[PDB]
């Protein structure tokens, strides 16, 4: 079946019914230190083409609904990419589409309302709204260099094709 | 006597006809009849119809397929069909030769009766044997063993294009309780093949496009072991694995060409994971087969899973069985492994022997078998003569006595 | 040219013959059958009656308290009408469930036998019946001119384009 | 031995009856052939629906009177039937169903087509029950 | 009967046949 | 008072108390150990019934007849104890019913567990095929009980039925079940003898019959298609059900099933035949059908009809003015089923207070295998 | 298909898939067929002694004696010739074909090659309608057994050639069908002035063959084509040997689909019968 | 003209319970239903399944609120309402073969079920047993029995079998009843005792009963005749030959005055002259100005009446069979009818009864 | 006792075998 996140760790903190798994990320957030060369939005890259088929997904643990989100933002990034005329151009509007406002769990959806929890409190809400903020301008960096080919800065048809496929039929837009 | 017998395996896509002994069917045409558009008509329009490729583009004529599900729909059509098959291609006296003809497993009473009787009323034969599918691949496999053992005990994956199914045999005779169908067959993953395709690939013409689609999937499609790591390979690699193939232009004669790659794996996939495809059905086939197995007898359930035989041309990419026999293994270990560490005298009972057998004699299974049958002198004890059939009458065609 | 007032006849005959009801077994515990059929009470018989056009066309009435048999000579005025009547009759004799009120076999020396249970005149209507009955009559007599003249027709079309290539 | 049956000497059974029979007789010849000759067809009739012999069981005695009946339908037309059937009474239209139903069990000389033609002036008169009492009757012609 | 079609089988594969990444 | 009364069945356990008109208690005969870990250790009748897919579960019963004394204590618990009865076995006399034809060991062993096991006061063991016809009024006559597994027969005469006198037919209820099965797949349709026998169980009880004239069911059969049915099938599927219908219960009569011996109404005539000359014509017209295979439409005409074509060709060697005078009577009441009980809770009702009928714990104690007072 | 094709599907498709691989310098296929043709004709393709290259294509007439009687070894020496080489043990005549060295049009052999059956059947035919060309009035009849029970007899004179088929009907309604089909040959030179005239008996032999075991019968009759110059000249000599030596299959493949049609005709008012029958029950 | 459609298969028969706020019927099968009337709806209230073949005959005692019935499995239950359900007692009517029809007696002490052997079961309560008792009427009986109805006494019991006769007996049970008042049937009535015997040469006989005051007997056979016979007048027999098909169905309505029914479909009206000794066809009562118009039949039938199919049973629902005002028929058609006799008079102004 | 009430709960089964005024 479908590819569940293998990075639980036993001290991992959460913010609402999501793990705060840290990132190697140059953009400021509220994200942890990483020493490592993997994380979170590796292991949704990596996974993206094999899980954007799947319809049903068992969520494992908190780990998963954070690799779920990714998942899903990435598909948005290709709705984007597919029109630009230069990798320099994606990441003008992989910027632009970091600072969209975007819905959280509670808000109307953000259409899986059923399987994520409520930010409560004023410290939950602020946090998870940049820490979603700091997943979307990284994972849109790093799909910046993936997508675009070596030659005339065109988009590859091999990230291109998977545009229309949604994952677990939910979309963000 | 000193003329064999004709042998029809008529199939959703494809029947498959020629004489008894032959290691292979003369012919395989698409089973589909072209007929006339304006259908009250006199003279002898009745007589002009065309079969197989000749009419898979015939100008002024509605082609039409007799055959759905493995089933027949049309009598008429399925009547006039036979009428070329004996007359054009055979060129058999119909007279001079005992017949085999084949019938989905599930055909009942009131199906497989009605079909004897517009052939012995019609073609005046004087014999006919209508078969089953489950024992004749069964049949076909056994030139692989051998040296092993030879019994009509084991499971059957019949996969073509219209349907596919599970089917447990036991010595003989078809439990027709634990049957179980899956949504997935040949045509929905050419349909699939096709679909990714028109998402990434140009040039091809709309009118070719089913064409090459089942070329791309007939000619490269295969099984692997995991989704990512090929993703991974092809994106690593890419090269090495993207394979070009270049068509010809049905209208202006000019060559097009596509990129193969992301649908030479994901294809037969479904089969395993249906969800990609179907909305309908989840299950993969591989917990469709153990789950089959299980609701069969106790005693019968070991035989069944040393003995699942492949059966079809949807079962022909490569590396299929050796994936289907992981699926399994993975599973019905997993399933044992709980009745041991859920019991302690119970726990250990005997690791489940799971063989998927894949003989080069795959796409001419039930042909096959009928082909041997037929050759043999005890056909002509088992077969129903049209004395019988007159005599008696059409009762006669409702069964035959399981020969050992 | 007498075939109206012959169905007229058979139609008020059937009328009067097709009076049933349910009725059990006086001779087999818990047993219900067509008494007509059995006719193991005789009692239950009722005096059978024909109906005759000509030396060649008629219709035999056996009736019951709980079932009729209606039993027709069909107009045969050579053999391959002969024959296509067999050809026809036996066709619709294999068919027979289909038809829940027509019978395995005819009565001997008739073509073709309806054996109608009180089963079938509960759960179908008596006069619709009986229209069926003359509507089919009317019919095989009409399909068995269109196949005769289908014949002879394909073979002048079967004769000619052998000898026009000559 | 099975071929042997037991229901056959069962007590209980439904036996016949008709003992009327003391005697037979049957539509005269001569008295229908004194109104044949003359012309009056309508008196020929009423003579041969006389004394049936419904309780004799001899068969000859029956077709001696069908025969009997039977001249007199035939020498009949169509254009005068309609009058014979209006004079008799409610009991002898009864009667003449029975006789025809009889007749087309012997069908010759296009005698058939105008039985059918009788057959229809006396359903008019005596209407489907006058053919139900021919199906119902136990001793019959 | 089934040896027919045995027996016969046997006398084809005397001439008819005479012509890791994956688990554990 | 204070009685008690237990028909242990092969299928249901029917206990109550003496006088009563139903059985109070009617529930699988049946014990069920679990196979993994609110679930006891053991469930009993209706408990293991409802778990069944869950527990490896056992019949003592086989036949009627004894084969596991353990877990046949566990279902006697079940039954006095409280989910049932809730009785003191100790301050309560008990009828049972001695099962058709069992070797005396199993006899005794029973005896020997009431007043050993459980203690009572009083215990009594009736005939199953004799308080089958107290019911109905009788004290010597015959019984012909076709059930689930054989169909046996017993005269008796004036309540004690003599042992000899009793045979068995090899044939009865899973039989014809089991040959309907081959029936149906000569008809053309892929049945299992072990998979579907539960399927064509229903159909044979909802379809089939026993036909008073072979002669004639088949030129109805073959003839005409009145016979054939629709049946709807679990999975869906239809099939048609024709002459089969009478085909298979007609085993009981007819070598059919590869079963030596004369089918049930020939070995009637055969046994009635071997009896004193007076007692002949008492057990002729005292001929008592019951159990299950009996309710077949037909079966009582079926079987009159036959003994008439015997005592005909086999008791008057042709003749007929003999026969009038054959008197006979087969009665088969309405409620064939279960009539043991019913029999026994009367019985063990009207002798509950007299002194010389119910063998006691007292004397057991004295043993003399005193358990059988002839 | 009104008229039966002549050439056989099975030789020519196994030769031009054969030989289109050759062309292409592919390695050589295995090869073995066992397969048939109308009146008893056996056929069987293969490579003798395992050799790939090498494809024997035999067939097998149970009366090639007869035929070999009246000069079917050199026709068939003109029209294969190097092709044609000693017969398969057990078959009558032997092609060979090899894969090394084949001519560049290639439809042409494999047209040839089809025909194997039909110039079989063409020798007797030849010399009969030569006879009647020179003149040679007089001559005696041949009688081929072309199946167990029916005889064609062949008959030169003066100005016609005469050629009678003695054919038989199993099935007992076949006859009758069988009739109707010969009547209309009867009438049958309204079309053509120029037509074969076609004369037709139903049990006793004609005129003509008198005697010599003539077979009587109810399920046997006699068809007669007298053929002429016309129909007989070499400009029309293949057309009409290839209509005439089918014509016997072509009647009851006839027969047979005519009973196929009567079939959907039954169908539909079998169908149109239980719609009035239905309408009766009220929901 | 009040027509109801229960269902589409037949009702085999119907009881109505005192005040006719309840009707029994069985849907052509083994269970019999009880529908209460609320409003203008009919409303199913109870389900009688104890029976294992059709049911054939119901009857509702009015006084004591009890049904009984009878069915093709050979047993009779009467049913008792206990609390909010009905509750069956087995009697054995000790018959070999199918019950065939079942009529309480007017005072309600005993019940004559209908046998298929050549019987007459005569079924009373035995009160120290708790048991229902039945004593059985043999001779001169040779065929099936087929509709029963009492005379207003109790004792006397119309019968009409497939015997081609009528016949009256008497069924006194001394057990249970004072001695009989002689009437103009006879004297002598000892139980089993043949006080009449119709004629008739054949016919079959489907329905019977007794005049209001019980001095006449009328009844329908399947050879289209209705015929009655008056005890004042030596049992002289009046008979009626029809034009049309059988009668199935019988009933006074007033003492000289018959409303018959069967496979036409509609109820028919008959008189009886006392005086002239003959019996009258007063005609159609089931009448189709708007009718006469299209009428066009919805495809979905052509046909007309109160009825689409022959009418089995026809039952008085209030005035007795001596002012009958208000009666019901069940037939095939799965339809119950209710018609009123002054609308019917209002309606056919020339119609007249008596 | 026993044979003493048994037999009259038969005679309703077995059964199957001063007027003037
Ligand atoms: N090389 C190949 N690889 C994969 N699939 C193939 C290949 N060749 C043919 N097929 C598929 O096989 C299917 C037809 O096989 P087959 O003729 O055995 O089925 P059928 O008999 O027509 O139908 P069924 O057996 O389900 O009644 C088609 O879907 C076709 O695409
Ligand atoms: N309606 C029916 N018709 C025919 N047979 C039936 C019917 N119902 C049950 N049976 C059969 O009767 C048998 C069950 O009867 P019963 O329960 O009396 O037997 P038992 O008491 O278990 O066995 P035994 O009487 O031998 O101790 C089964 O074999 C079953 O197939
Ligand atoms: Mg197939
Ligand atoms: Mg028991």
């Amino acid at each position: 079946p479908a590819y569940h996140s293998s990075l639980m760790d036993p001290d991992t903190k959460l913010i609402g019914n999501m793990a705060l798994l840290p990132i190697r990320s140059q953009f400021k957030g509220p994200a942890p230190r990483e020493t490592k060369d993997t994380d979170i939005v590796d292991e949704a890259i990596y996974y993206f083409k094999a899980n954007v088929f799947f319809k049903n997904y068992e969520i494992k643990n908190e780990a998963d609904r954070t690799l779920i989100y990714i998942t899903l933002y990435i598909s948005e990034c290709l709705k984007k990419l597919q029109k630009c005329n230069s990798k320099s151009q994606g990441e003008k509007e992989m910027y632009t589409l970091g600072i969209t406002n975007f819905p959280i769990p509670g808000e109307p959806g953000f259409p899986l309302n059923a399987i994520y929890a409520k930010p409560a409190n004023k410290q939950e809400d602020e946090v998870m709204r940049a820490y979603l903020q700091q997943l979307r301008q990284e994972t849109g960096l790093r799909l910046c260099e993936k997508v675009f080919d070596p030659q005339n800065d065109k988009p590859s048809k091999w990230w291109t094709c998977f545009v229309k496929r949604q994952f677990m039929n939910k979309s963000l837009s | 006597g000193r003329l064999p017998a004709c042998v029809v395996d008529c199939g959703t896509g494809y029947t498959k006809l020629g004489y008894a002994g032959n290691t292979e069917p003369q012919f395989i045409i698409p089973s589909c009849i072209a007929i006339k558009e304006s259908a009250v008509m006199k003279g002898v329009d009745d007589l002009d119809f065309f079969i197989g490729d000749e009419a898979i583009e015939k100008p002024t004529y509605a082609t039409k397929w007799p055959i759905r599900h493995g089933i027949v729909e049309d009598w008429d059509l399925m009547e006039r069909f036979m009428e070329q098959v004996i007359f054009k291609y055979l060129r058999a006296e119909p007279e001079d030769h005992y017949f085999l003809l084949t019938e989905p497993p599930l055909n009942t009473p009131e199906n497989r009766e009605y079909t004897a009787e517009i052939m012995f009323e019609s073609f005046n034969v004087p014999g006919l044997y209508i078969a089953v599918q489950a024992v004749l691949a069964l049949a076909a496999s056994w030139t692989s063993r051998q040296v092993g053992e030879r019994t009509l005990t084991g499971t059957v994956i019949d996969s073509g294009d219209g349907v596919t199914h599970v089917i447990p045999v036991a010595e003989g005779y078809v439990i027709g309780s634990c049957i179980k169908h899956i949504p997935i067959a040949g045509r929905d993953i050419t349909y699939f093949i096709q679909q990714l395709l028109r998402d990434r690939e140009v040039g091809i013409p709309p009118e070719q496009s089913l064409e090459t689609a089942k070329a791309v999937k007939e000619r490269y499609s295969y099984v692997c072991p995991d989704l990512v790591k090929e993703f991974n390979k092809y994106d690593t690699d890419g090269s090495k694995w993207i394979k070009q193939y270049t068509g010809i232009n049905a209208i202006s004669k000019k060559e097009f060409s596509i990129d193969v790659g992301y649908e030479r794996f994901l294809g037969p996939e479904i089969f395993f994971h249906p969800e990609f495809a179907n909305p309908d059905f989840t299950q993969p086939i591989s917990e469709v087969v153990d789950e089959v197995i299980q609701n069969c007898p106790i005693d019968v359930r070991r035989p069944l899973y040393k003995n699942i035989v492949l059966s079809g041309g949807s079962t022909m990419f490569r590396d299929f069985g050796r994936r289907l026999q992981r699926d399994l293994k993975r599973t019905v270990d997993a399933r044992l492994k709980l009745s041991e560490e859920l019991s302690g005298g119970r726990l250990k009972p005997k690791p489940i022997d799971v063989q998927v057998i894949t003989h080069h004699m795959q796409r001419y299974a039930v042909w096959f078998g009928g082909s041997m049958l037929a050759s043999t002198p005890e056909f002509y004890q088992v077969c129903h003569t049209k004395k019988d059939y007159e005599e008696i009458g059409p009762s006669i065609c409702r069964h035959n006595p399981v020969f050992g | 040219a007498t075939l109206r007032p012959y169905l007229s006849a058979v139609r008020a005959t059937l009328q009067a013959a097709l009076c049933l009801e349910n009725f059990s077994s006086q001779v087999v515990e818990r047993h219900n059958k067509p008494e007509v059929e059995v006719r193991s009470s005789k009692e239950l018989l009722l005096q059978p009656v024909t109906i005759s056009r000509n030396e060649k066309e008629k219709v035999l009435i056996e009736g019951s308290i709980n079932s009729v048999r209606v039993s027709i000579a069909v107009k045969q005025a050579d053999e391959i009408e002969k024959i296509l009547c067999h050809k026809f009759m036996r066709f619709m004799m294999m068919r027979a469930e289909n038809f829940f009120i027509l019978r395995r076999k005819p009565v001997e020396g008739y073509d073709i036998s309806f054996l109608i249970t009180n089963f079938h005149t509960e759960q179908m209507y008596k006069h619709k019946l009986v229209d069926f009955v003359i509507h089919f009559m009317e019919e095989i007599d009409k399909e068995i001119s269109e196949m005769k003249l289908s014949v002879n027709a394909r073979a002048r079309i079967v004769a000619e384009e052998f000898l026009k290539n000559f | 031995f099975r071929k042997v049956d037991v229901d056959e000497y069962d007590e209980n059974k439904f036996v016949d009856e008709e003992d009327g029979g003391d005697g037979q007789a049957g539509p005269d010849e001569g008295e229908v052939d004194s109104c044949l000759r003359q012309g009056n067809m309508t008196a020929a009739l009423q003579a041969a629906l006389k004394n049936p012999p419904i309780n004799t069981k001899s068969q000859a005695v029956k077709d001696r009177a069908g025969s009997i009946v039977l001249k007199v339908l035939i020498s009949f037309k169509a254009n005068d039937i309609e009058k014979a059937v209006q004079s008799l009474d409610k009991n002898g239209v009864d009667l003449l169903m029975k006789y025809i139903y009889k007749g087309f069990e012997s069908p010759s000389d296009n005698s058939s087509a105008m039985l059918l033609q009788w057959h229809e002036k006396a359903l008019a008169a005596g209407g489907v029950g006058s053919i139900v009492r021919v199906l119902t009757a136990r001793k019959t012609v | 009967p089934t040896s027919g079609i045995v027996g016969a089988l046997m006398e084809v594969m005397q001439k008819r046949s005479k012509a890791d990444e994956w688990e554990d | 008072r204070k009685v008690v009364v237990c028909d242990n069945g092969t299928g249901f356990v029917k206990c109550g108390y003496a006088g009563s008109n139903f059985p109070e208690h009617i529930f699988p005969a049946l014990v069920g150990r679990p196979i993994i870990r609110e679930i006891k250790d053991l469930m009993v009748g209706d408990e293991a019934s409802e778990l069944r897919s869950m527990l490896e579960v056992n019949y003592p019963m086989e036949n009627g007849i004894v084969r596991n004394w353990d877990d046949m204590k566990h279902l006697w618990d079940y039954t006095f104890g409280p989910e049932k009865l809730n009785i003191d076995t100790r301050n309560c006399k008990i009828l049972l019913t001695e099962p058709p034809m069992n070797p005396t060991k199993n006899r005794e062993k029973i005896v020997e567990v009431m007043f050993e096991t459980y203690q009572f006061s009083g215990v009594y063991v009736a005939i199953q095929a004799v308080l089958t016809l107290y019911a109905q009024g009788l004290l010597t006559g015959v019984v012909v009980d076709s059930g689930d597994g054989v169909t046996h027969i017993c005269p008796v005469y004036e309540g004690f039925s003599l042992p000899h006198l009793t045979r068995r037919l090899d044939i009865a209820g899973r039989d014809i079940t089991r040959y309907l099965i081959k029936l149906l797949l000569l008809r053309g349709y892929a049945f299992n003898h072990s998979a579907d026998f539960e399927t064509v169980r229903m159909i044979k009880e909802k379809l089939c019959y026993v036909g008073y004239n072979i002669e004639q069911e088949q030129k109805l059969a073959l003839e005409t298609t009145v016979l054939v049915e629709s049946y709807t099938l679990p999975d869906g599927r239809i099939i048609k059900v024709g002459g089969e219908r009478f085909e298979a219960p007609e085993a009981l009569f007819q070598h059919l099933i590869n079963v030596e011996g004369v089918g049930v109404a020939e070995l009637l005539f055969n046994t009635i035949q071997a009896a004193d000359i007076d007692t002949r014509s008492e057990f002729y017209k005292h001929i008592v059908l019951s159990g299950g295979s009996t309710m077949y439409p037909g079966l009582p005409s079926r079987l009159e009809r036959e003994l008439k074509q015997l005592y005909l060709e086999r008791v008057l060697k042709g003749d007929v003015e003999k026969l009038s005078k054959f008197k006979i009577r087969i009665e088969d009441p309405p409620r064939r089923k279960h009539m043991v009980f019913l029999g026994g809770a009367v019985l063990a009702d009207i002798m509950k207070d007299k002194d010389n009928f119910w063998m006691t714990r007292q004397e057991y104690q004295e043993k003399g295998v005193r358990v059988l007072e002839k | 298909m009104i008229l039966l094709e002549v050439n056989n599907r099975i030789i020519e498709e196994t030769l031009a898939l054969k030989f289109e691989n050759a062309a292409a310098g592919n390695k050589p296929e295995a090869v073995e067929v066992t397969f048939a043709d109308f009146d008893g004709v056996l056929y069987h393709i293969s490579n003798p002694n395992g050799d790939k290259t090498k494809v024997m294509v035999s067939i097998s007439l149970k009366f090639y004696k007869e035929l070999q009687a009246h000069g079917a070894d050199e026709l068939l020496k003109r029209v294969y010739g190097s092709f044609l080489v000693n017969p398969e043990s057990g078959y009558n005549v032997s092609l060979l074909y090899d894969l090394e060295n084949l001519p560049a049009s290639k439809d042409s052999i494999v047209h040839q090659a089809g025909m194997l059956k039909r110039n079989c059947f063409a020798s007797v035919f030849e010399k009969y309608f030569q006879f009647q060309e020179e003149g040679k009035e007089g001559e005696n009849r041949a009688v081929i057994h072309y199946r167990d029970d029916e005889t064609m007899y062949v008959e030169s004179k003066k100005d016609r050639v005469t050629v009678v088929f003695s054919t038989v009907f199993k099935d007992d309604d076949d006859v009758v069908i069988g009739k109707v089909f010969m009547q209309e040959f009867k009438e049958g030179r309204r079309a053509s002035h120029t037509a074969p005239q076609v004369l037709f008996s139903h049990r006793e032999p004609p005129l003509e063959l008198k005697d010599t075991d003539a077979a009587v019968g109810d399920n046997i009759g006699y068809i007669t084509f007298v053929l002429f110059p016309r129909h007989t000249n070499a400009s029309a000599r293949d057309n009409t040997i290839n209509l005439i030596h089918t014509f016997r299959d072509y009647l009851h493949y006839h027969i047979k689909c005519s009973k196929a049609y009567i079939h959907t005709r039954m169908r539909a008012k079998t169908s149109d019968f239980l719609k009035v029958l239905n309408r009766a029950r009220p929901d | 003209m009040a027509y109801h459609s229960f269902l589409v298969e037949p009702i085999s028969c119907h009881a109505w319970n005192k005040d006719r706020t309840q009707i029994a019927i069985c849907p052509n099968n083994h269970e019999v239903h009880i529908y209460e009337k609320s409003g203008a709806k009919w409303t199913k209230v109870h389900e009688l399944k104890e029976h294992n073949g059709q049911v054939t005959g119901i009857d509702w005692a009015p006084e004591s609120n009890r049904i009984v019935t009878c069915g093709t499995d050979r047993n009779a239950y009467v049913w008792t309402l206990k609390g909010r359900t009905w509750k069956p007692t087995l009697v054995i009517l000790r018959i070999n073969r199918a019950a065939r029809c079942v009529r309480w007696a007017p005072n309600e002490n005993k019940f004559a079920v209908g046998s298929g052997s050549r019987v007459i079961s005569i079924c009373y309560f035995e009160q120290e047993n708790d048991w229902w008792v039945c004593k059985h009427i043999k001779k001169p009986i040779r065929s099936t029995v087929l509709s029963l109805d009492w005379h207003p006494n109790n004792v006397l019991l119309a019968a009409g079998s497939c015997d081609f006769k009528c016949r009256i007996f008497s069924a006194y049970i001394k057990e249970v009843e004072e001695r009989p008042a002689p009437t103009p049937w006879g004297s002598k009535m000892p139980f089993g005792e043949l006080m009449f015997e119709s004629s008739s040469s054949c016919g079959w006989v489907h329905g019977v009963c007794f005049s209001a005051s019980g001095s006449r007997v009328a009844w329908v056979s399947h050879d289209s005749t209705v015929c009655l016979a008056d005890a004042d007048k030596k049992m002289a027999v009046a008979t009626l030959a029809s034009e049309t098909l059988p009668l199935l169905a019988l009933t006074f309505i007033t003492d000289n005055s018959l409303v018959a029914a069967g496979h036409d479909c509609f109820p028919v009206l008959f008189t009886y002259d006392a005086a002239a000794g003959m019996l009258s066809f007063g005609g159609r009562l089931d009448v189709p100005a708007r009718e006469r118009f299209q009428n066009l039949d919805k495809k979905a039938a052509g046909l007309d009446s109160l009825h689409k199919n022959s009418v089995s049973q026809i039952s008085v629902l209030s005035g007795g069979k001596a002012k009958c005002s208000q009666f019901c028929t069940t037939g095939m058609d799965g339809g119950m009818s209710i018609w009123d006799v002054k609308s019917l008079e209002s309606a056919l102004k020339d119609l007249k009864i008596k």
